[PDB]
């Protein structure tokens, strides 16, 4: 699992 | 009965960000239960334990040579890596037998003001899972951004401020740019500031309080230089 910022 | 692992991802902040409190949306990509499946792994009620490996493609054979040595056998007969399922076709198509597939899900974590670099915030069972274990938690940490101006200790700001000598003797202004866009005027008189060591404390003008509300105080230091 990974993850990144929306916007 | 196998927990998952937890997924730790640390969310950066500027202080003037910890200041008023953020919210951020992020995106989550991970491993998930096959949804046609339910993590079956095929039709309900058709996949079948494999009788000649009675959990994991996994047997035992024991061969010799100098002394005798028990060599881990992988594909079990009608199995490996799934030690059941079999029938052609009663399983997925949208997870082929692997039993998992991708999921990318938003989530919104809010930086509430105040918050500690180091915190933690967690989401309880988001994190990957597979069929068997307990899915684990997605554990963000928020990261305090260094600062151009401040330094934070506790809930205080510790300010290192240039002033004049003739300033610091004769007393005068100053300025600062607090973490929140307002500017701040400072005054001081006359020697108040020469002192080794000295320490000027505003009041409630250094970051806000977790459990409470407020804020600390905002510690300044004094740098004094004199031209020529
Ligand atoms: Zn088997
Ligand atoms: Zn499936």
């Amino acid at each position: 699992g990974w993850l990144y910022e929306i916007s | 009965p196998q927990r998952g692992k937890d997924i730790k991802h640390e969310i950066s902040a500027s202080l003037e960000e910890l200041y008023k409190g953020r919210t951020a949306k992020l995106a989550l990509n991970k491993q998930i239960l096959c949804k046609e499946c339910e993590g079956r792994g095929g039709k309900k009620g058709a996949v079948k334990k494999c009788t000649s490996c009675n959990g994991q493609g996994i047997k035992f054979v024991t061969r010799q040579m100098g002394p005798m040595i028990q060599r881990f056998q992988t594909e079990c007969d009608v199995c490996h890596g799934t030690g059941d399922i079999i029938d052609p076709k009663d399983r997925c198509k949208s997870c082929n037998g692997k039993k998992v597939e991708n999921e990318r899900k938003i989530l919104e974590v809010h930086v509430e003001p105040g918050m500690k670099d180091g915190q933690r915030i967690v989401f309880k069972g988001e994190a990957d899972q597979a069929p068997d274990v307990i899915p684990g938690d997605v554990v963000f940490i928020v990261s305090e951004r260094p600062h151009k101006s401040f330094k934070r200790d506790g809930d205080d700001l510790v300010y290192e401020a240039e002033i004049d000598l003739l300033t610091a003797i004769a007393g005068g202004e100053f300025a600062l740019e607090h973490v929140s866009g307002d500017w701040l005027k400072v005054g001081i008189v006359p020697g108040e500031v020469i002192a080794p060591g000295m320490r000027k404390v505003i009041e409630g003008k250094g970051m806000p309080i977790p459990k409470y509300g407020g804020y600390g105080n905002l510690i300044i230091k004094f740098t004094i230089k004199d031209p020529e």
